[PDB]
RNA sequence: GGCGUCUGGGGGGAACGCGGGGAAGUGAAACAUCUCAGUACCCGUAGGAAGAGAAAACAAAAUGUGAUUCCGUGAGUAGUGG
RNA sequence: UCCGGCUCUACCUGGCUGGAGGGCAGUGAGAAAAUGUUGUGGUUAGCGGAAAUGGCUUGGGAUGGCCUGCCGUAGACGGUGAGAGCCCGGUACGUGAAAACCCGACGUCUGUCUUGAUGGUGUUCCCGAGUAGCAGCGGGCCCGUGGAAUCUGCUGUGAAUCUGCCGGGACCACCCGGUAAGCCUGAAUACUUCCCAGUGACCGAUAGCGGAUUAGUACCGUGAGGGAAUGGUGAAAAGUACCCCGGGAGGGGAGUGAAAGAGUACCUGAAACCGUGCGCUUACAAUCCGUCAGAGCCCUCGACGUGUCGUGGGGUGAUGGCGUGCCU
C-alpha cells in the first residue's frame, strides 16, 4: 500500500499540510492510516470522561512517504531476483525504501 | 483545381500534389450535410431503453376484489398503469435508429465537406509525423505546432503506419482515422485536417475510377 | 420362476429442438364450416446444439442444375376460400 | 514383392491360409482403448508501469481561478475534505503458472490395402416385401372433396427385378429424370440458469427486477397461491464531557464543528394542515362568497416644510350597482 506502520511520512492536504509524522496504525481495507501528531480530536469520554486531544485517521493519498534523502517522494518496486523480494523504492535516488 | 505542398518533420517539404478538381470544388448543401451526419449519430446510438408493461410485470392476473356490493371502483388486475407498481403503457422499448441513407448523398456530403475545408486552406498533407518506428507523442505534438494552432485536429493515417496512430492517439483534440472508414461527422467537427499522401492516393485512385 | 454375481437406468434444470396429443375466449359486427393456432398447455425423449441429409429430386426439350439446412427475393403474386 | 504352408491329397497350373519389407489412415461419420514427449499455445491467482510537497489568492479543506513546468505506445474510469493527465487505485504496454483443464502437435498403440489391376466378350442369376400399388374412412401439403397428382396414418386385398419400377398436378401413349421400401454424416443456424470484461442521447427510491433497505421475507389464505413498506448526518463520530429544571423523556447554557436554520426523530426541507403575535374589519343582518365605484384607518417611496399632496404603489375595505359552481 506504499505505506507501512514504522515508515515516515509528510502531510499534504488538510490544516496540517507541511507536516512531518511517523505512521502509528493502518486501515488496509479502507485506505486510511493513524499519524502521530495530526489530525487532533476533543472526544468527549464520559466514565469519569474528560475532553482528551487525541489523533485521527488521514487518508492515505494525502501523505507522501518521505524519502531517505529527507523529503517528499514517490515510491515503486525493484526486484531482488535472487532473493525473490519486491523492495519499496524511491523515484529520486532508487535506494532502499 | 488547389494544390498542397508535403510537409516533413525535420523543417523540409518534398514534392506537391495536385489535389482533383470535381472531388474538391463541390458546392455544399448543408441540408443534405445535416441529413447525413443526423444519420450518422442515429446509428451510433443503441436502444438499450425498455420497460414492463402490464403483461410483462408481476403478478396482477387476479381480479383483486368484486364488481360490484363494495364502494370502491372497478379494478381488474393490481399493476395496471393507474397503480403504483403498475405496468408503464406506452413505454420506451428496444429499438434500431439506424436510416438508410444512399451512397450518392453520403459521398456528396464528404466532398463537399472537404471542399469546404480546401477553399479555406484547412487541408494539409504531410509524409509522416515521426522518425523510425519509435512512437513518441512530444514529436508530433511539436509538429502539429509547427503545422497549426487551432484547437482541435483529424488524421488520417492509414493502417500499416501504426506509429503516427499510436503516437497521436493521446492528444486532447485530435481524432485519429483511417481513410476506408472516412465520414462527415469527423470531417465537421475539425477545423484542420491532416492526410497522408499514402492516404490521399488510396482515396483518389479508389474514387475516381 | 427361484438363488449368486457384473454393468447400466432411476431424479433436477432458465430457455433453445424433434415426434405425438391439442383447446377456448376472440375475428367473421350473429354463427356451426373457417379463423384465433396446430398457438397455450400436456406427454416421451435429447443435445450442446438439435432434426433433415445423399436424389425412386428439380426442370423443360435450354445440350440445364446437381446432398441438406438457415437467411434476401420471387410474393402478399399464381392461387385457395360459406 | 520373397517365402511358410495349404488347392482332400505327391506332381503343371488356378485359389486360400500365414509372416515380412512397405504404403494409406486413425481416435474420424467411415473400429477402438490407454500411452509419453509436447507449444510462451489458451483458461483458472496476479505484477511493474511514465511525469508538479510548484508559486499568489480565496477558503474549514484547492482537486478551483490566475501564472509557471513536465509525461504521454498512458488526457479510459473512479476515489481522495470543493471539476485532479503529474495524489491514490489503475489504464496504453509488457510481463507470469508448480498443479489441473482444453486445443493441436507428435512418437506409441491400433488397424488397413498389400495375393494386383486395367480393360474385353455371349448368355442364365441378383439389385432391400406383407412392402410399393388399388379400394374405404382421415391428416397435412397454396388446395375446405373437388377433375385433385406428390407425402402420408388404421383396416382389407396385395406385384414383379432392368423390354423392371416411381415420378414430370387427374388419366392414357412418347420422350425425360431417378433407381424407394437398411443405416450414419460435420459447417453454416437457434438459446442462455450460471461465469468474465464492458457500452448506454436507459431508471435514479410512488421509478428501475416484485426485491438499493432482513424480500419471495413480514402479513393474508387450510391449500395451490398471492404478496408489501422503509435509501442520504458530516470532510472524520469530533454522537453534546460538565452544570441547571425534571422521576424520567425532553430541554436551556458550556462545548465539538466551517455551520448544530447538520443532534444519531439528523442533506435540502414545498403545499395541505396546526398554532403565536402585529394592522384593518366584523354582533339590525339574507352573502356561488366575488367584481366595478369607494368612504375611513394603517404601512411605504418622493417633492416639500413645523405637517403636507402625489402622473403614486400596496393591505384591509364600510356602503351601492351587477352577478344562477367546474367538468362529462
Amino acid at each position: 500500500m506504499k505505506v507501512h506502520k514504522g515508515d515516515t511520512v509528510l502531510v499534504i492536504s488538510g490544516k496540517d499540510k507541511g507536516a512531518k509524522g511517523k505512521v502509528l496504525v493502518a486501515y488496509p481495507d479502507r485506505n486510511k492510516v493513524l499519524v502521530e501528531g495530526v489530525n487532533r480530536i476533543k472526544k468527549h469520554t464520559a466514565v469519569s470522561g474528560g475532553i482528551v486531544t487525541q489523533e485521527a485517521p488521514i487518508h492515505v493519498s494525502n501523505v507522501m512517504v518521505v524519502d531517505s534523502d529527507g523529503k517528499p517522494t514517490r515510491v515503486g518496486y525493484r526486484i531482488d531476483d535472487e532473493t525473490g523480494k519486491k523492495v519499496r523504492i524511491a523515484k529520486t535516488n532508487g535506494k532502499d525504501i | 483545381t488547389l494544390k498542397v505542398d508535403v510537409k516533413t518533420p525535420a523543417g523540409k517539404t518534398d514534392g506537391s500534389v495536385e489535389l482533383p478538381a470535381e472531388l474538391f470544388d463541390v458546392e455544399p448543401n448543408i441540408a443534405l450535410m445535416h441529413q447525413v451526419v443526423t444519420a450518422q449519430l442515429a446509428a451510433k446510438r443503441q436502444g438499450t431503453h425498455s420497460t414492463k408493461t402490464r403483461g410483462e410485470v408481476s403478478g396482477g392476473g387476479k381480479k383483486p376484489y368484486r364488481q360490484k356490493g363494495t364502494g370502491r371502483a372497478r379494478q381488474g388486475s393490481t399493476r395496471a398503469p393507474q397503480f403504483t407498481g403498475g405496468g408503464t403503457v406506452h413505454g420506451p422499448k428496444p429499438r434500431d435508429y439506424s436510416q438508410r441513407t444512399p451512397k450518392k448523398m453520403i459521398a456528396a456530403a464528404l466532398r463537399g465537406a472537404l471542399s469546404d475545408r480546401a477553399r479555406n486552406d484547412r487541408i494539409h498533407a504531410v509524409t509522416e509525423l515521426v522518425e523510425g518506428q519509435t512512437p513518441s507523442t512530444k514529436s508530433a505534438k511539436t509538429f502539429l505546432g509547427t503545422l497549426t494552432e487551432n484547437k482541435k485536429v483529424l488524421v488520417v493515417i492509414g493502417r500499416t503506419d501504426e506509429v503516427g496512430a499510436k503516437s497521436v492517439r493521446n492528444l486532447p483534440g485530435v481524432h485519429v482515422i483511417s481513410p476506408d472508414q472516412l465520414n462527415t461527422y469527423d470531417v465537421l467537427n475539425a477545423d484542420d485536417v491532416v492526410f497522408s499522401v499514402e492516404a490521399l492516393n488510396a482515396y483518389i485512385s479508389a474514387n475516381s475510377k
